[PDB]
């Protein structure tokens, strides 16, 4: 789930990066960090698995 | 190879119908500027709009909106703000009063065709020289004045109208003297050639059998039905034998300009489907955001010109991501938060997202309300909002089975217990006031309402049984202090709670 | 009662017997509705912790 | 009021006409303000106030004004009720095909005009355009390139128009008329052959005579405007945490207002024509996925990732009208409790908890201190009830007196799974139930926890006790056995009483009375070994019987003196060891001889009897308690010793089928008989007197909890077991659960029975269905008339296999009216009348000479109009007594039908049943022959020997032998189909009858034949209609059909004559009459639609349709009820004819 995850992230990235220059860019100001932690909440939150 | 799917038809109907228009966008503008100008010219010429439009623009200038309504401003200083505006008004005002005279002539010429046209002697001695004398005057001075397309839009209406009537009108007459042997192509070529004489359907039968039966018993009535429906709207509008190659042309630059358009919608839906692929799972399906960036597409080639940077790519993508952002702020949440609401709510999103990348663990809410500049108890507020109603038919075990929805109360529901109270509390109430005067009990139970629900006011209660005064309100406290002992009240102390 | 949560809200429905009753005790009908948690029907008793 | 609800097509106008508002923006209330937008899913002025007679924006809030409108809102002040009720409607800027008709099993909108789906489907989704006005473009071309849109145009440019989308296929819809249609069907399809286009030209007639009867317009499967469910039935309201709680439709509706909000802003834009056609699908999509959801590609919420249902798909799962809604209503005064065992109190009267019975008889508590003075207010009676103060307590306990309370056990699976009790205030938290009454509910106290309800009317409150009551609740209603028959505890009680030895103290000391047996059993002289000789009064025959000195003994006596006097019973039927088979046998033939308060008497003696004498016995299990057989190891040494001999040399199969068959699988059940051999013989002491019997042996012979596998796999040599495939394990397994299994054969013993377990868990589930199956096909099966004027019935015959009876015929046909007057073989002598009921004393009397089959009068040969008769079901399965008018004959005997589920099994036993019931093709379809003599060959070269007719693959008859009707060539697992279609009805039945008891005799599960009789007659409702004129319908119909079609036509003149076809139980809610009763189990996809196009109109005349509708029941006490009203109808009309 992380991994499903992370491809979502780095789809975002590849997404936001062709908008923002990489030369003299603030540092990880393109990368996304609400997929990350959602895919982790899902698993804990509302997952079949993590259910009880 | 039945797909069932209305994404995948879309697409189907882009790709392998519609070709990418590569270095056509600007022979796609040109084809649009071309319209607007057959329709400008087509407008701009002897008919009821040329007509309104000059009346229109004589009460402007002085007393009427004389710019942003008749005439663009940019388009005034495009070939040549406070400055510009009263140098084209001056111009405008001075346009109107020389060509008032010209527009008067060609007003009386065309009068005087009409009437030439109903009566059936042809005006030839000089009249269509000074009409058209008249009317190149009136186009060359609305076209050089650069107007806008506001009254454009509703003369383009009334001449479509016009049109639309003439055309059932023509559709009626050949579906009446077809009968027999007659077409339906043929009407437009008898009535061009034969509309001055009134007996058009008489002067007609040179050949043909069928003609005088049609003539005869079969449209006699029609024809002149339409005669006089078409005498009618000349006088009401523009006249007839001048107006209808105008709203033809005027149709036909439309069509033409509709039909570019559409292409370069088409020549360009590949760039919503694309841009509408950063935009899944915000609130609307994949096909939904594409038709309705569409929207957002179409309205791009409505202002759309030769500017630098001529590629319609940019621009293209900024109106769809303008639409999307517009729309995907309405019909996401299920509750149609408001679109400044929405990017509110993203640009505090967004800032805390920058605080946990840079400076650390999450913010309060009342530091977000500083960290923006905004008010403290406003970005209180807008936080906790309904940012996404849960579904009523989620599980809630670890199967599908016992819904949400099957476990939510009922806060309005009223419950059979507090019925219960209520019933008693009617049973109650007429039992304590049986005890009170009968007038008294029933001026009592007018003040509120036992039986009647319209609860009157003391003076309402007070004229049912004698003068309105504070006799009422007295005989009231009276009552209300009567029935407060341990003996009357003795049911109702532990029925207040 | 366990935690009497006093929660404010609009104006209830007047009822005439209801408002005759209120007139005639002489109290005021309450604005807020009574919401305070309660403990469901069991044997529970004694209140081991109660964090706030 | 309201009756006979009908269901037809929505016009768009009668659509407009529910709705109060066209709904144009998809915002259901504000972000700030938690109120109803303008014009939105959630609408003040066009759904009704959100309070109760509270208008918006505080105006008309005091209640004074009922119908005034509000003037800035606009919303009229009424109470939230009518915010349930007010509907909405959608004017769509373009048509949208509903998914019910178009998407679907039969495509109802493609059978107009005689055009496939796939092409429809097409022409709606804009991908291939459709020509209208043909005059070169054929009709119906289905062109999609411009070429013949614009190329081929150029004729003239006159007369060329085409249309495409849902509004294309609406104008189609408008020029097909349902009357020249339907006439230029009926021609091609008389006096033509009719092959294959017969199979759609009788689909399409049929929706054409619906469409033309009913009155609905062809052009309304495709809405122009869609009504929207109201407001309170998707609800919005704010959950705990401030995030609110929207419905599922709501989320449907909201996109379908953007996506109608979509299509009416590009065509007042004008965009381009392949966008505003693919708006308009999107739109189509949007309105197909709100509907149904299922039919198209399954479209999510933005949200949650969950499917999102629809209208449909709530009608379709538990959560709708099937089971959350309707059906399985959440009724409130009612309580679960664990329950525990209730010795102490009688049979009629269960154990209520103090703290449970205050806040069931909350109401009758506030009555019984109203009535009595000690409340004045319903607000003080619920302030003293609320803190349980001690004077309520004396009023629960006087209002619970004789008002019985349902005791609604978990799963049930017939009748008596509700009985009502009296109940009584016992302490604690638990159910107090009876011992004996457990059974019944299949309940034991492991933990099951026993929903009590409470009836609130006062003929509830006496229906519960008429019907309901557990008194009343003996017999059980699979069969003839009662079902308060004690299981565990008080068979064993009567075991040990009932077991006697010659050894014992008292040896044939004779006594006065009962009470002298128990006086001296209390000094010592005398033991409960049964020998010893007294007193009693059998009673045998006619009158009072003397008090006869009887050589019985003791412990025989005081079960025998718990039997009520009354000839042909007494201690006679004491005299066995009183097992539970026997036990049961007693418990019937009190109650078949004797009444049912002296039956229910006896129930409530023995169980305390047996319970005294149970626990002063001491029957605890013990480790020399299960006794293993000395004689076991030697025979475990032989048989793995010849498990050896042959495995030298060793075909593998066949020495392991030795090894494990004859070696294992047999000699196995030598050991367990050794063991049960050296178990029954009682141990002398050496004072002459036996030691005692072994408890486990006592609970293995008197039938309470042992059995003989249950004893081999205790003890014995715990058998082979089995495999994931099924087959039987090789390796030796020699060790009983007293001694240690090692691990190997603990893991092949957990191998085994975790399958069983499963299947106790997956075959309940196909048990489930099958009960649910039956019930919905045998509801319309309600006893109405008491005796039909029929005179034919069905033939009962004793099932015998191999040399012995398997039932007895005495069994079979007890309880069931006779067609013709029995004849004894031998001797012309009518030993039993021809039209009246068969008692015991004549089923004794049949029994008594040998008899072959009689002719009984059964549901199936019913020639009643409406439901079933009285004089052709019996004797009902609940008491002795003759089956009353009312009573629900099929949901009895669908719940009889379902019992032997949880316990069955493929073709094993349960999918077999399930195989039958639904009727369809076995694996193996056998053929039946109809010929008579000499049979011919078939055609040549047609791959199979189809039929020959002489009028005058796997083959089992030859090409000249001389054939018989009856015999056909099959190798095994016969078509009930095929035997409508060959063989008689009443050959089927028999035959359905037979396999369904060979099935259930196999598992072990008794059920009455009229239990199946009654579910065969239901799936015997329709008729295939061969009539070659005067009705065009070939299928299968409704029997009331040619009930009114055929004596139609008789008024006319053709003689009409119709065969009788046989379909499933899931089939029957196909063709049924009411479509709720259809609509209710079935797929709720078609069976609307087959009854929206059709305009079927449902009369309430079934049981399902009145409890959905929540109008009284046609069956039992209402069935009563309608009958009175019926009368009083009558009445009054008599009465209105006399006043002119
Ligand atoms: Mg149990
Ligand atoms: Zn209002
Ligand atoms: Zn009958």
């Amino acid at each position: 789930q992380y991994r499903v995850g992370l491809l979502r992230m780095e789809r975002a990235i590849k997404e936001r990066m062709s908008s923002v220059d990489i030369d003299t860019v603030m540092p990880h100001d393109l990368i996304n960090a609400k997929p990350a932690a959602a895919a982790v909440r899902e698993f804990f939150g509302s997952s079949q698995l993590s259910q009880f | 190879d039945r797909t069932d799917d209305p994404v995948r038809m879309y697409l189907r109907e882009m790709g392998s119908v519609e070709l990418l228009s590569r270095e056509g966008e600007i022979a796609i503008a040109k084809r649009i500027e071309a319209g607007r100008d057959t329709m400008i010219r087509g407008l701009c010429e002897s008919a009821l709009t040329f007509e309104a439009i000059m009346v229109w623009r004589e009460e402007l200038g002085t007393g009427r909106i004389l710019l942003r309504e008749v005439i663009d401003l940019e388009g005034t200083y495009a070939a040549i703000v406070s400055a510009m505006e009263g140098e084209l008004r001056e111009g405008v005002m001075a346009i109107l009063d020389a060509i008032a005279s010209e527009f008067e002539a060609f007003r009386k010429l065309q009068d005087k065709l009409v009437g030439s046209r109903l009566k059936g002697e042809d005006l030839s001695d000089a009249d269509r020289k000074a009409y058209e004398g008249l009317s190149a005057t009136i186009i060359q001075h609305l076209k050089t004045l650069k107007l806008n397309n506001n009254r454009i839009e509703a003369l383009v209406e009334q001449l479509y109208a016009i049109n639309k009537r003439l055309i059932g009108l023509e559709g009626r007459l050949l579906r009446l003297a077809d009968s027999y042997g007659i077409s339906r192509g043929e009407f437009l070529k008898a009535y061009f050639g034969s509309e001055l004489n009134p007996t058009w359907s008489e002067q007609v039968k040179a050949m043909g059998v069928r003609w005088t039966k049609f003539v005869e018993n079969d449209s006699q009535s029609v024809t002149d039905i339409r005669s006089e429906i078409a005498a009618l709207a000349t006088e009401t509008g523009v006249p007839i034998d001048d107006y209808r190659r105008i709203v033809q042309t005027v149709q036909k630059g439309e069509r033409e300009a509709r039909q570019a358009k559409k292409e370069m919608v088409e020549a360009n839906l590949r760039l919503v489907i694309s841009i509408a692929k950063k935009y899944t799972n915000r609130g609307l399906q994949f096909l939904d955001l594409i038709q309705e960036g569409n929207i957002g597409l179409m309205k791009a080639v409505d202002k759309f010109e030769y500017r630098r940077g001529y590629k319609f790519s940019t621009y293209a993508t900024w109106w769809i991501r303008q639409a999307i952002t517009r729309s995907i702020a309405d019909q996401a949440r299920t509750i149609r938060i408001p679109v400044h609401m929405i990017e509110t709510i993203n640009k505090i999103v967004r800032t805390s997202r920058q605080m946990l990348h840079e400076i650390g663990r999450e913010p309060t809410p009342e530091e977000l309300a500083e960290k923006l500049a905004m008010p403290l108890e406003k970005v209180r507020k807008v936080l906790k909002i309904a940012k996404e109603p849960i579904s009523l038919e989620t599980p809630i075990g670890d199967e599908e089975d016992s819904h949400l929805g099957d476990f939510i109360e009922d806060k309005n529901a009223i419950l059979p217990i507090d019925a219960a109270i209520q019933s008693n509390l009617r049973e109650t109430t007429t039992r304590v006031l049986a005890s009170l005067t009968p007038r008294e009990e029933r001026v009592l139970r007018m003040r509120f309402g036992i039986g009647m629900n319209t609860d009157h006011t003391l003076e309402e209660v007070g004229q049912q049984f004698s003068v309105t005064r504070e006799r009422i309100r007295q005989i009231e406290a009276k009552a209300l202090r009567k029935l407060k002992h341990p003996s009357r009240s003795r049911k109702l102390r532990s029925f207040l709670d | 009662i366990l935690v009497g949560k006093v929660t404010p809200k609009g104006e209830s429905p007047m009822t005439p017997e209801e408002k005759l009753l209120r007139a005639i005790f002489g109290e005021k009908a309450s604005d807020v509705r009574d919401t305070s948690l309660r403990l469901p029907p069991g044997v529970a008793g004694t209140i081991v912790d109660v964090r706030v | 009021t309201f009756d006979q609800i009908r269901i037809s097509l929505a016009s768009p106008e009668k659509i407009r006409s529910w709705s109060f508002g066209e709904i144009k923006k998809p915002e259901t209330i504000n972000y700030r303000t938690f109120k109803p937008e303008r014009d939105g899913l959630f609408c003040a002025r066009i759904f009704g106030p959100t309070k109760d007679y509270e208008c918006l924006c505080g105006k008309y809030k005091r209640m004074k004004y009922k119908g005034i409108i509000c003037e800035k809102c606009g919303v009229e002040v009424t109470l939230a009720r009518v915010r349930r009720e007010r509907m909405g409607h959608i004017e769509l800027a373009s048509p949208v095909a509903h998914i019910w008709f178009l998407k679907s099993l039969p495509s109802r909108i493609a059978m107009m005009l005689d055009m496939p789906l796939k092409d429809i489907e097409r022409v709606l989704y804009f991908e291939y355009y459709i020509v209208t006005e043909p005059g070169p473009l054929k009709q119906h071309q289905l062109l999609s390139e411009d070429d013949y849109m614009r190329a081929q145009e150029e004729y003239g440019d006159d007369s060329f128009t085409a249309e495409i989308g849902a509004e294309a296929i609406q104008n189609l819809l408008k020029a097909i008329d349902l009357e020249k249609e339907a006439e230029r069907l009926r021609e091609e399809l008389s006096g033509t052959v009719s092959d294959m286009k017969q199979k759609k030209f009788s689909k399409r007639l049929k929706i054409l005579e619906a469409f033309q009867e009913s009155g609905n317009r062809p052009e309304w499967m495709v809405l122009t405007v869609v009504p929207v469910i109201p407001p309170e039935l998707r609800p919005l309201v704010p959950l705990d945490g401030g995030r609110f709680a929207t419905s599922d439709l709501n989320d449907l509706y909201r996109r379908v207002i953007n996506r109608n909000n979509r299509l009416k802003r590009l065509i007042e834009l004008r965009a381009p024509d392949i966008i505003i056609r693919n708006e308009k699908r999107m739109l189509q999509e949007s309105v197909d996925a709100l509907f149904d959801n299922g039919r198209r590609g399954r479209v999510i919420t933005g949200a949650n990732k969950r499917p999102l249902k629809s209208l449909a798909d709530m009608l379709k799962g538990k959560q709708g009208r099937f089971r959350q809604n309707l059906l399985g209503k959440r009724v409130d005064y009612s309580g679960r409790s664990v329950i525990v065992v209730g010795p102490e109190l009688k049979l009629h009267e269960c154990g209520l908890p103090k703290k449970m019975a205050l806040e069931l008889f909350k109401p009758f508590i506030y009555a019984r201190l109203d009535a009595k003075g000690l409340s004045g207010t319903v607000k003080q009676s619920k302030r003293m009830v609320e803190r349980e103060q001690p004077q309520v307590w004396d009023i629960l306990e006087e209002v619970i007196r004789e008002h019985p309370v349902l005791l609604n056990r978990a799963p049930t699976l017939h009748r008596l799974g509700i009985q009502a009790f009296e109940p009584k205030l016992i302490e604690g938290k638990a159910i107090q139930l009876h011992p004996l009454v457990c059974a019944a509910f299949n309940a034991d106290f492991d933990g099951d926890q026993m929903a009590v309800h409470v009836p609130l009317s006062l003929e509830a409150q006496l229906e519960a006790r008429v019907l309901m009551m557990s008194t009343n609740n003996i017999l059980s209603p699979a069969n003839g056995r009662p079902i308060i028959v004690p299981s565990q505890d008080i068979v064993l009680g009567l075991y040990y009483l009932s077991v006697a030895r010659d050894g014992e103290p008292g040896e044939g000391k004779i006594f006065a009375d009962l009470g002298e047996i128990e006086a001296a059993m209390d000094a010592g002289v005398v033991s409960l070994h049964a020998k010893i000789k007294a007193r009693h009064t059998e009673m045998t025959p006619e009158g009072v019987l003397l008090r006869k000195v009887i050589d019985t003994t003791p412990g025989r006596m005081k079960i025998a003196a718990l039997l009520p006097h009354h000839p042909q019973i007494g201690h006679r039927l004491i005299e066995k060891a009183l097992t539970k088979k026997e036990i049961g046998n007693l418990i019937d033939i009190v109650y078949r001889h004797c009444g049912q308060k002296a039956t229910v008497i006896f129930a409530d003696k023995v169980m305390g009897l047996g319970f005294k004498e149970a626990a002063k016995a001491g029957i605890s299990f013990g480790k020399d308690d299960i006794i293993i057989p000395v004689r076991k190891t030697a025979i475990v040494e032989e048989t793995r010793k010849l498990a050896e001999e042959y495995e030298q040399q060793y075909i593998t199969k066949g020495e392991k089928y030795n090894k494990v068959v004859d070696a294992w699988a047999k000699a196995t059940d030598r050991v367990a008989d050794e063991m049960m051999a050296e178990l029954q013989m009682k141990h002398k002491d050496e004072n002459g007197r036996e030691k005692e019997i072994n408890a486990i042996y006592m609970m293995a012979h008197s039938g309470a909890r042992g059995s003989q596998a249950q004893m081999k796999q205790l003890g014995g040599m715990r058998g082979l077991m089995a495999k994931p495939s099924g087959e039987i394990i090789e390796t030796p397994i020699v060790s009983n659960f007293k001694e240690g299994l090692t691990v190997q054969e603990y893991f092949n013993s957990t191998h085994g029975a975790r399958k069983g377990l499963a299947d106790t868990a997956l075959k309940t589930a196909n048990s489930g269905y099958l009960t649910r199956r039956l019930v919905d096909v045998a509801q319309d099966c309600i006893i109405v008339e008491e005796d039909c004027g029929t005179t034919k019935g069905i033939t009962l015959r004793a099932v015998v296999e191999g040399g012995d009876v398997l039932v007895s015929l005495g069994s079979r046909v007890l309880g069931r009216f006779t067609a013709e007057d029995v004849k004894d073989p031998g001797t012309g002598e009518l030993v039993v009348p021809a039209d009246t009921y068969i008692d015991e004393n004549i089923a004794d009397a049949i029994e008594a000479a040998v008899v072959q089959s009689v002719k009984v009068r059964s549901v199936l040969t019913c020639e009643a109009k409406i439901g079933v008769c009285g004089a052709c079901y019996g004797r009902d399965l609940a008491r002795g007594t003759p089956v009353n008018i009312g009573e629900a004959v099929g949901v009895i005997a669908a719940q009889s039908i379902g019992e032997p589920g949880t316990q069955l099994t493929i073709t094993g036993g349960l999918p077999r049943v399930a195989e039958l019931f639904e009727a369809r093709r076995p694996k193996d379809c056998a053929v039946i022959a109809e010929m008579d003599g000499r049979v011919e060959f078939g055609k040549d070269y047609k791959n199979k020997r189809r039929i020959k007719i002489t009028p005058d693959k796997h083959i089992a008859v030859h090409d000249g032998d001389y054939i018989t009707k009856g015999e056909y060539i099959i190798d095994g697992n016969p078509d009930p189909h095929d035997i409508l279609r060959i063989l008689g009805v009443e050959a089927l039945a028999n035959f359905l009858v037979d396999e369904i008891q060979e099935v259930y005799r196999l598992q072990g599960v008794p059920i009455n034949d009229k239990h199946i009789e009654t579910i065969v007659r239901q799936m015997l409702q329709k008729v295939e209609i061969l009539e070659p004129g005067d009705t065009g319908l070939i299928k299968g119909d409704h029997l009331d059909k040619p009930e009114f079609d055929k004596e139609q036509e008789k008024a006319i003149a053709r003689p009409a004559v119709t065969q009788p076809v046989l379909l499933g139980i899931t089939k029957a809610s196909l063709q049924t009459k009411s479509f709720i009763s259809a609509a209710s189990f079935q797929e709720t996809t078609r069976v609307l639609t087959e009854a929206s196009v059709h305009g079927k109109t449902d009369t309430l005349e079934g049981l399902k349709e009145n409890v959905i509708v929540g109008r009284l029941i046609p069956a039992g006490t209402g069935s009563y009820l309608r009958s009175l009203q019926r009368v009083a109808a009558k009445r009054d009309e008599q009465l209105a004819q006399q006043r002119e």
